């Protein structure tokens, strides 16, 4: 027999349901999202980092002409001055004293330490949602992976837990990001090819071991205007480090949902967003026929003092009188109300105390014991702690966050209100009757 | 490789807000974000005593 449930996408939260199998008798179910794998699909553009610039040593043709030919290096740049009559240590070092070409050379590549410091652009589209599941239910538990995509069945054990998609469509990663050393950044990079002259993405290639290298730096070569040889030039500052300074900083700072950002793979762990559509066939010998379980005849709900809190701050109690002792299930029919405990060994007849929690300063929910149902009515207080180290277990509805007295008063108001409009109509139309009644 | 971990933050909490106490000897970035929709990312090199 299968089942299905909409699940609150928060982690570490247990989730709870009470599956009805009809004749048999009820089953917990706590379903707890472990943890969450958001992985965005990627592909890498290209490596970059801080491009070494390269002069190889000088060519030099001291009495004839030199072609300034091209190449294949990252904006390899070469140009051909005269008149360069170049001084070495030893002296001077040429065959004529005038008509001295002088070729000039610079490229770049990745500079040693860019194996570590390099970083790399992706871009990411239709991120998936990868969860951890742990399913506890009767005397049974079990733990689960799944792609929430709806589609595939994360079957385990004998869970046919199958989930998704997502409620809402979301990824912390806009469709450019870069990542360096684990850190990763959101950032319009340019694309591969558009290498602009000190910005991010000054040099580029498919992989830092590649000869494939494409690079715009600005370079230029001026004139070797000293007597002792030299390869004079200029360039714009590394385009990566400049960025570096000014990257901005990192996701794992800026993604929303308190997702924690990690790397290799790129993903998103621990993403809070929306709610998780699940459905779980179970074995039905995993259930007992409801003649089998103990069944309670009578019950009531009291009260204790509680508190609407994030936390198990609400307390409630109830009377029983059942058939046998046994485990019975106990679960909150309500959404805004979710017990701490999810089975008790009932007793022939006695009582149990149990701690929930609820959002609602109006603790009105039904709860439910071995499958009958018992509705509570209680007004809790607000905590004396305005913040706590757990998350709500809870969401809120504004029209159940109305208190019974206070949704009483409005109420009260507005039928006043309505109450002489209902006048109005009332005295108008008495007063055509005090015409028509006496023409 | 080791570092500093600086005196715990000694956080106060009142009606939807904290107040987070700090005490640093060296610039300490603290970086905070909400859960929200919004993630309202924030981040500041803080220094010496301050709150």
């Amino acid at each position: 027999f299968e089942h299905a449930t909409t699940v609150p996408n928060v982690p570490g939260i247990p989730y709870k349901a009470l599956v009805e199998r009809a004749g048999y008798a009820p089953l917990n179910l706590e379903i707890t999202v472990v943890s969450s794998e958001l992985t965005p699909s990627t592909n890498k553009e290209y490596v970059t980092c801080k491009f070494h610039t390269v002069i190889p040593s000088p060519q030099v043709k001291c009495c004839g002409s030199l072609e300034c030919k091209a190449s294949s290096k990252a904006d390899y740049t070469c140009r051909v001055f005269g008149g360069v009559y170049p001084f070495m240590w030893g002296g001077a070092q040429c065959f004529c004293d005038s008509e001295n070409t002088q070729l000039s050379e610079a490229y770049v590549e990745f500079a040693p330490d860019c194996t570590i410091d390099h970083a790399v652009a992706l871009k990411v589209h239709t991120a998936a949602l990868k969860v951890g599941l742990r399913i506890v239910y009767g005397n049974t538990t079990a733990h689960l992976d799944t792609f929430v995509n709806g589609v595939t069945p994360g079957s385990s054990r004998d869970l046919k837990v199958i989930a998704g998609p997502i409620s809402a469509a979301f990824s912390p990663f806009d469709h450019k990001v870069v990542i360096r050393k684990g850190l990763v950044y959101n950032y319009d990079f340019p694309e591969y090819g558009a290498m602009k002259p000190g910005a991010f993405g000054d040099i580029q290639a498919s992989s830092l071991d590649a000869t494939d290298i494409v690079a715009r730096t600005d370079i230029r070569l001026l004139k070797p205007s000293v007597k002792n040889i030299h390869v004079p030039y200029t360039q714009a500052v590394s385009g990566y480090e400049m960025w570096k300074n000014n990257s901005g900083r990192p996701l794992q700072e800026t993604a929303p949902f308190g997702c924690k950002i990690e790397v290799e793979p790129l993903r998103a762990s621990n993403c809070a967003y929306g709610h998780i559509p699940i459905s779980i066939d179970i074995p039905d010998a995993a259930f007992v026929r409801s003649s089998e379980s103990p069944t309670i005849l009578e019950v009531s709900c009291t009260v204790a003092d509680c508190i609407y809190s994030a936390d198990f701050g609400g307390s409630l109690t109830l009377q029983y009188k059942a058939d046998r002792e046994g485990h019975c299930p106990v679960h909150s029919h309500s959404t805004t109300a979710v017990l701490k405990e999810a089975t008790t060994h009932v007793t022939a007849t006695g009582s149990i105390t149990l701690h929930f929690s609820t959002s609602s300063p109006q603790a009105n929910f039904i709860v439910s014991l071995c499958g009958k149902k018992t509705t509570c009515n209680a007004e809790c207080k607000p905590p004396a702690d305005h913040i706590i180290g757990e998350p709500h277990k809870v969401d809120q509805e504004f029209q159940a966050a109305v208190s019974k007295t206070s949704w009483n008063w409005l109420l009260a108001l507005f039928g006043g209100a309505s109450s002489l409009i209902a006048v109005g109509l009332i005295v108008l139309v008495c007063s055509s009757m005090l015409i028509n009644t006496r023409r | 490789c080791p570092v500093p971990l600086a005196h715990t933050p000694t956080v106060t909490k009142w009606f939807k807000g904290i107040t987070l106490h700090l005490t640093a000897t060296r610039p300490t970035l603290l970086t905070t974000r909400k859960l929200g929709l919004r993630a309202d990312a924030t981040a500041e090199w803080i220094t010496g005593t301050t709150s």
